[PDB]
């Protein structure tokens, strides 16, 4: 049996028409991964200059900053 | 409008139209002002119109202005067809002197906030003295209620149960302000007038004028709080 | 706080009306 | 206030017209009865 | 008072509720 | 003006102030 | 520009890609 | 799926799971209480 | 039957009552904004946004209402002490009111989706069996997302189109709500940096509707998709129940140690501006300035803001609170209702001394009165005998500057004695406890509420996070082993 | 006057139209169901 | 305090008590 | 009026404790 047909639910239709389709192989889980550890990277900067372990020229990393 | 044209409809076309509030407009004449044959003259068919009501009042920045309101009531706020004395002199002073009229409208504005603030708009028994361009002075404020006017729980003045009766442990000594006394002691308000346009053909005066006058005390209650209106006032002399 | 409260069983009275008369048991015919 | 009065104007004349054309759409025929 | 009429009312709302959903459950769950 | 002044005296009533805390290797 | 910390912290950068690679090396010398 | 929803599930809870139910709640209150009266 | 805590799992594998009880929790939120916004504003005080600011009051989401734009209230007061005669649709009532209807339209909403969830939109069109496509649907919302906050960055903060955002001076005097210009440097990253917020979001947004629209394009590789079960909901369930912990961690973080995003205007102080000594050392730097232009110390001292004075006291210490101690710092300490001005110490010798300013873990700290150079010379002892620095055996007196006490001095003992203990807290002020029955002890300050049940709430959902990735990974084995 | 009002009260308005445009949408809003009605005749 | 904590320790007794109570009745009616 | 709350919360748990015990659900060997 089918389920109910509505406007809506056939213009959103083919949003929702392609589950489990997939690439062979690894697909781009190279670029993913490096994409991941520019990320972590970044995350590590941004922590290492709110920790006051990295210090930068315009960076005051305090209320001043609000000057 | 001017006052000849005012006087040429009817009734019934100027019913429900708001031309019933206007003051009438001196659409002749000159702004010469002391070109005014100087003398006694017998004030007559003034009228008051107003164009804004503005409210002392305190932010808790610690700032004082007079704030914008809100006209809760219709338009019933003018004063017309009062009468009385005023006296030129050739160098130009000027002595203003209201005799009677409707000289009294009771208003009412809303604060930014939601608080009512009702008032009595009047400019009865005005003593106005100074020059032909500016004349300030004094006028008396009446209580907003009568002796006799009953609260939600009928105390008043000349009038009613001097006490709470709901509550038969509950009216002494706290609710003195509320059911002790009732007040109706009158006040004074300022005003300064300022003739602006002249015809000497008819003898008819116009201007500005701006009052600052008491609100209502709630019968000896709630401190009353300064009225700043400015706006138009007319008149014919002699 | 009063108001709150007035409010509260005021709306909830409607929210019983509302299922009582979207959600009630169907009659049946049998 | 004016735009205010149009648009309820336009909102009772829409809902009195579809009334008054809805009875004139063969009202009376639309009953299940036999004749 | 302020209060005390505040926890009257829940308590008149949450247990003839509470009996009533108890009730109400049971049946449905037998159908 | 006096920041010598001004540290010694933030230091008695808080000895954690990051005034304190800074540039305190010259001292 | 480079601050001794910015300095520091990109060597330290390299320094974990070098570990990374070492263990890497580490697993497949079995 | 169909008309009626295929995912009807029946939630049960047996005597001894009630008496935990109760003594954690009640032992919560006890504990708790203290605090909350201050 | 189902256990009591599997009773939600009816709808794994029901896309429209998922929907539904989505719904239905979207609502349920909505309501609760817009009911604790008409709560805070009912029992708010705006008379005195000096001595008696939000903060001090209990306001949890009045800040933020505030932070974004909103402070004005239909109560004719402005957030920021002045009238507000055109408050607008967008005040505080008119925020909570627009939460109140979205809560009821999402609720209707969920009713409608609870009864049609049989949509033919959830079937898959080749075998007709009820499936989701989670990269296109992970996909879209990026893509959403990343619209979303580009146009909150781009648009609102900057003040281009929207309110823009509260910023202030770094001691809290003169805040309002500012246009803020991006930072597109490295200061961008500087988190007290007003401009790293929009430029943060304009750039996370660009690069959340490039990668939307790369997840809308390329579908997932063989490997990844069994690895990661992307047809798995539980799996997606716990991938997000780990972003949000990290996010909450990340935002409790940002709320203890403060930001451009958590004003103190709006939060409260930190601890570690009581710790550190930022408003004692702004208060006597403008002290020692003024000083040397030659004004004497009864004024210099009145020049000090009672703001400023306010803000250096440990009473507005977020970490001087406790679990228990409920509600408002105005019912723990009263409400403030002025400073008495600055206490200078000298003994009979005439040299200057200095309390002793209590540590943030000390509940009860000794009184000691030190001078200049580091050595104790007065204290309020606990053994008043053989003692050697009593305030009577040293002869203490107290002046006070600038306040409702300015050019008093005060010799006897009894009163030196409880100004010295008033000064161990920092600045002293009076306070009318009378009006709310404040008991004499320390509250906690919105920020540090905030903390705390975020903090709770991320090791909760870190445990969720856990218990749903166990469940993805070990499902086939979730009722029991192979035996075989 | 301190404020401005519509003053359209009384003064026997014909349906109350104070403004053209009143008439106009209204005549334009009936017609506009007229017109579907008419040219949605004779399908039943 | 006195009378809110009062009434939060009554909430918190009876709301899960209910919720319980619930279940459990509907169990035993089921079994 | 505290010290009520707190014997009824004891009393209220041995209750429990008692009802546990005496009428438990019985442990059926089949
Ligand atoms: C993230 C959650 C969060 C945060 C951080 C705040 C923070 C704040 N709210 Mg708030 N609020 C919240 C959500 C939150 N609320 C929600 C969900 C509601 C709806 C129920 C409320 C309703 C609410 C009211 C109505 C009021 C507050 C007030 C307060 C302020 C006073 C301190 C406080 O919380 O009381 C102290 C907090 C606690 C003591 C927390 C209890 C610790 C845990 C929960 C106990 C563990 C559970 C335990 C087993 C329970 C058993 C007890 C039982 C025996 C009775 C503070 C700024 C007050 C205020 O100042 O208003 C202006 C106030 O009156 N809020
Ligand atoms: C033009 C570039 C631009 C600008 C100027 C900014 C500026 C900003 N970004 Mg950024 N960002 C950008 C583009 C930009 N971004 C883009 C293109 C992306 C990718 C979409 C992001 C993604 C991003 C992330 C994901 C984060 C920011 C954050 C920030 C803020 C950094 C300062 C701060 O408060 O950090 C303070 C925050 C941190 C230092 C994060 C530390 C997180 C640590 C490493 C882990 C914490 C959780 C961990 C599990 C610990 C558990 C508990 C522990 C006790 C065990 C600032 C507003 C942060 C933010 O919103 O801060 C509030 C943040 O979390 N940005
Ligand atoms: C038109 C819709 C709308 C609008 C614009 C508002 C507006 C407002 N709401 Mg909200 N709200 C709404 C819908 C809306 N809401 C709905 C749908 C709900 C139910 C969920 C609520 C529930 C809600 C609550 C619970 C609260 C408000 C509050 C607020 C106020 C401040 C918001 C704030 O601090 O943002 C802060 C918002 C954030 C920091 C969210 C940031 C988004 C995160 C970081 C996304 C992370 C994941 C993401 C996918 C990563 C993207 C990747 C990238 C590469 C793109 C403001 C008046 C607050 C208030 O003061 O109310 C009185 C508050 O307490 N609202
Ligand atoms: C947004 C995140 C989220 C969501 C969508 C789910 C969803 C799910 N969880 Mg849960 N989980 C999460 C967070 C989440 N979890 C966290 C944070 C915890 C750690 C505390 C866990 C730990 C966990 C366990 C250990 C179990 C699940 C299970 C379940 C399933 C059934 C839940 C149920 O019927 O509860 C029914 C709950 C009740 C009938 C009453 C709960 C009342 C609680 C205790 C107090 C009241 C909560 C309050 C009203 C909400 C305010 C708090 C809020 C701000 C978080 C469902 C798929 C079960 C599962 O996998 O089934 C197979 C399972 O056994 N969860
Ligand atoms: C005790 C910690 C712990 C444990 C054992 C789990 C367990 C789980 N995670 Mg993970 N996770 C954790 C915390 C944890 N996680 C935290 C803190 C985050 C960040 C929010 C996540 C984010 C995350 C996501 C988003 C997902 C999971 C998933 C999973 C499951 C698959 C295993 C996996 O991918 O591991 C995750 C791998 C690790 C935790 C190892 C991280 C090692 C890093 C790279 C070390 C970096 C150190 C570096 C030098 C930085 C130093 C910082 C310093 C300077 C401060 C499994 C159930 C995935 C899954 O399939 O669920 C079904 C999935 O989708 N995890
Ligand atoms: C019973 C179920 C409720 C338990 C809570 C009882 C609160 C007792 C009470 O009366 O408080 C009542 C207090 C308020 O209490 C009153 O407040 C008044 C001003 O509004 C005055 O200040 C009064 O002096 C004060 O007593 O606060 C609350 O209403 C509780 C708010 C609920 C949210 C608390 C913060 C959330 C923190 C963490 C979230 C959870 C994190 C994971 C777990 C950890
Ligand atoms: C039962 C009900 C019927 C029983 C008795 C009916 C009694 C009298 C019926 C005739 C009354 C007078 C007819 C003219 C009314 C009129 O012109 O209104 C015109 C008035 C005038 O409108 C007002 O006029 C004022 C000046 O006089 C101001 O200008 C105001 O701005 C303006 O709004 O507007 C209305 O009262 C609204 C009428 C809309 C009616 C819609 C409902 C009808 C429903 C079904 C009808 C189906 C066909
Ligand atoms: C099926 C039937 C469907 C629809 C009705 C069919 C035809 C109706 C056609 C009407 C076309 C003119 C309407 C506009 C109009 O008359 O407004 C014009 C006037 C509006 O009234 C006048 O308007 C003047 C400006 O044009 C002034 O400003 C004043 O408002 C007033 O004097 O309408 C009327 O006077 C009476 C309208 C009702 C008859
Ligand atoms: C908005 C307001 C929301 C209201 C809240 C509603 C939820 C309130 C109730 C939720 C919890 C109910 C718990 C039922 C408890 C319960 O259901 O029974 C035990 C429960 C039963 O597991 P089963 O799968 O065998 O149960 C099958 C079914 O009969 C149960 O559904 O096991 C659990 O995993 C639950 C927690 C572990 C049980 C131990 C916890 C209790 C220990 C207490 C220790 C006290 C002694 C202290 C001495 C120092
Ligand atoms: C304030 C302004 C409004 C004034 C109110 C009074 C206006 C006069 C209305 C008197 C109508 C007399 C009844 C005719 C038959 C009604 C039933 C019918 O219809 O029975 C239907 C019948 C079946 O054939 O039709 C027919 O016999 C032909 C009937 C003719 C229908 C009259 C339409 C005149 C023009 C309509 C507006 C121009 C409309 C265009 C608008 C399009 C979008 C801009
Ligand atoms: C229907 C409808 C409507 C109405 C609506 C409404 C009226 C709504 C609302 C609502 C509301 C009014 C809501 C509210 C809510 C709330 C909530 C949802 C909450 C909560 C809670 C919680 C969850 C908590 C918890 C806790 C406690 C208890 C304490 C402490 C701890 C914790 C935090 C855990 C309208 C007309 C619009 C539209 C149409 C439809």
């Amino acid at each position: 049996e089918p389920g109910i047909v509505t406007p809506l639910g056939t213009l959103l239709r083919p949003l929702n028409s392609e589950a489990g389709k997939v690439l062979p192989g690894w697909g781009t889980t190279v670029l993913m991964a490096v994409a991941i550890l520019l990320f972590a990277v970044f995350l590590l900067i941004i922590l290492e200059i709110y920790n006051s372990s990295l210090i930068l020229d315009g960076v005051t990393n305090s209320w001043e900053s609000l000057a | 409008l001017t006052y000849d044209e005012l006087q040429g409809l009817t009734y019934l076309q100027v019913k429900g139209t708001g031309i019933a509030n206007t003051c009438p407009v001196v659409e002749q004449g000159t702004s010469n002002v002391r070109e005014l044959k100087p003398g006694d003259y017998k004030l007559e068919k003034f009228c008051m119109e107003p164009t804004s009501f503005t409210v002392k009042e305190e932010d808790a920045k610690g700032r004082e202005e007079f704030v914008k309101t809100k006209l809760l009531t219709r338009l019933t706020y003018g004063l017309d067809g009062m009468n009385g004395s005023m006296k030129i002199n050739n160098d130009g002073s000027v002595e203003f002197r209201e005799d009677e009229g409707l000289d009294y409208a009771a208003t009412t504005v809303k604060l930014p906030g939601g608080e009512y603030v009702p008032f009595l708009f009047t400019i009865k028994e005005f003593d106005g003295k100074g020059t032909l361009d500016s004349f300030s002075g004094d006028f008396l404020v009446p209580s907003y209620r009568g002796s006799t006017f009953l609260d939600p729980k009928g105390r008043g003045g000349a009038t009613g149960y001097d006490n709470a009766i709901a509550l038969p442990a509950k009216a002494d000594a706290d609710e003195i302000q509320r059911l002790n006394n009732k007040s109706y002691t009158p006040g004074k308000g300022s005003a300064v007038f300022s003739v602006a346009k002249v015809d000497t053909e008819t003898g008819e005066i116009a201007g500005v004028f701006e009052s600052i006058q008491p609100s209502d005390t709630e019968m000896g209650a709630h401190p009353a709080k300064d009225i700043k209106i400015t706006g138009l006032w007319y008149g014919q002399l002699t | 706080m009063e108001a709150l409260v007035y409010t509260f069983l005021l709306i909830g009275t409607l929210g019983i009306i509302f299922f009582s008369i979207f959600f009630r048991e169907p009659p049946r015919i049998a | 206030m004016l735009t205010l009065k149009i648009f309820v104007y336009t909102v009772v004349t829409f809902f009195v017209g579809l009334f008054i054309f809805g009875f004139l759409s063969n009202d009376p025929s639309r009953n299940p009865g036999k004749g | 008072v302020n209060i005390l009429g505040l926890t009257a009312t829940a308590l008149f709302i949450i247990i003839p509720t509470s009996f009533l959903l108890i009730l109400y459950v049971k049946t449905a769950a037998s159908e | 003006q006096r920041v010598r002044t001004v540290l010694d005296m933030d230091d008695p009533a808080k000895e954690e102030t990051v005034k304190e805390l800074r540039k305190d290797i010259n001292n | 520009s480079v601050t001794p910390s910015l300095k520091n912290f990109l060597l330290s950068l390299v320094a974990g890609a070098v570990v990374l690679a070492a263990i890497a090396g580490a697993v497949t010398a079995v | 799926m169909a008309r009626p929803n295929p995912n009807k599930q029946v939630v049960e809870l047996n005597r001894s799971s009630l008496y935990w139910g109760l003594l954690l709640i009640f032992v919560l209150a006890v504990l708790f209480s203290s605090y909350i009266f201050n | 039957g189902l256990p009591w805590y599997r009773v939600h799992t009816v709808v794994i594998n029901d896309p429209g009552r998922l929907i539904s009880v989505h719904l239905m929790h979207t609502a349920l939120v909505a309501g609760w904004a817009g009911a604790m916004t008409l709560f805070e504003i009912a029992v708010f005080d705006p008379s005195d946004p000096v001595l008696n600011p939000m903060w001090r009051q209990g306001m949890f989401v009045l800040p933020f209402l505030t932070r974004l734009g909103v402070t004005q209230s239909w109560g004719g007061w402005t957030i920021s002490g002045e009238t507000s005669s055109n408050p607008g649709i967008w005040s505080y009532e008119g925020a909570a009111a627009s939460h109140i209807v979205l809560s009821g339209l999402l609720f209707l909403a969920s009713v409608w989706h609870w009864v049609y969830w049989d949509l033919e939109l959830f079937r898959d069109p080749r075998t007709g069996k009820t499936a989701l496509d989670l990269p296109k649907i992970f996909g879209i919302h990026l893509f959403l997302a990343g619209l979303l906050c580009f146009g909150f960055g781009a648009f609102h903060v900057t003040g281009v189109f929207g309110p823009g955002i509260w910023v202030s001076d770094p001691y809290g005097l003169t805040g309002s709500v500012q246009p803020v210009a991006p930072s597109w440097g490295a200061e961008g990253f500087d988190p007290y940096n007003p401009g790293g917020v929009p430029a943060h979001h304009i750039a996370a947004g660009i690069l959340g509707v490039l990668a939307g629209l790369f997840h809308l394009c390329v579908r997932p590789s063989i490997r990844l998709y069994f690895g990661l079960s992307m047809g798995s909901i539980e799996s997606v369930l716990s991938s997000s129940i780990a972003a949000v912990f990290w996010a909450a961690f990340v935002v409790a973080g940002t709320m203890w140690y403060g930001s451009a995003a958590t004003p103190i205007e709006l939060f409260g102080p930190t601890r570690y501006q009581w710790d550190q000594g930022f408003f004692q050392q702004e208060i006597q730097k403008r002290v020692a300035q003024s000083t040397s232009e030659g004004l004497s110390v009864s004024e210099a001292w009145a020049k000090i803001p009672e703001k400023l004075a306010f803000y250096d006291y440990i009473g507005n210490n977020p970490a001087k609170g406790g679990l228990f101690r409920t509600g408002a710092m105005n019912s723990g300490d009263g409400i403030a209702v002025g400073w008495l001005g600055h206490a200078s110490f000298k003994d009979q010798e005439g040299r200057e001394l200095f309390v002793r300013r209590m540590p943030t873990f000390f509940e009860t700290f000794p009184v000691v009165l030190i001078d200049k150079d580091g050595v104790v010379r007065a204290d309020v002892p606990f053994r008043k005998a053989e003692s050697k620095y009593s305030i009577e055996q040293v002869g203490v007196s107290v002046t006070f500057y600038g306040g409702e006490l300015n050019g008093l001095t005060f010799t006897d003992p009894s009163t030196v004695k409880k100004y010295a203990r008033k000064a161990q807290l920092g600045e002293i002020f009076e306070f009318d406890r009378s009006t709310l029955q404040s008991d004499g002890v320390f509250r906690s300050s919105p920020r540090g509420w905030f903390t705390f049940g975020h903090l709770s709430f991320a090791l909760l959902f870190f445990f969720g996070h856990i218990w749903h990735g166990s469940r993805t990974i070990f499902r086939d084995v979730f009722a029991g082993i192979d035996e075989d | 006057l301190v404020d401005d009002r519509m003053n359209g009260d009384g003064t026997g308005l014909p349906f109350g139209v104070n403004d053209g445009i009143l008439g106009w949408v209204i005549a334009g809003t009936l017609g506009t169901i007229w017109a579907i009605y008419f040219v949605s005749q004779k399908d039943l």
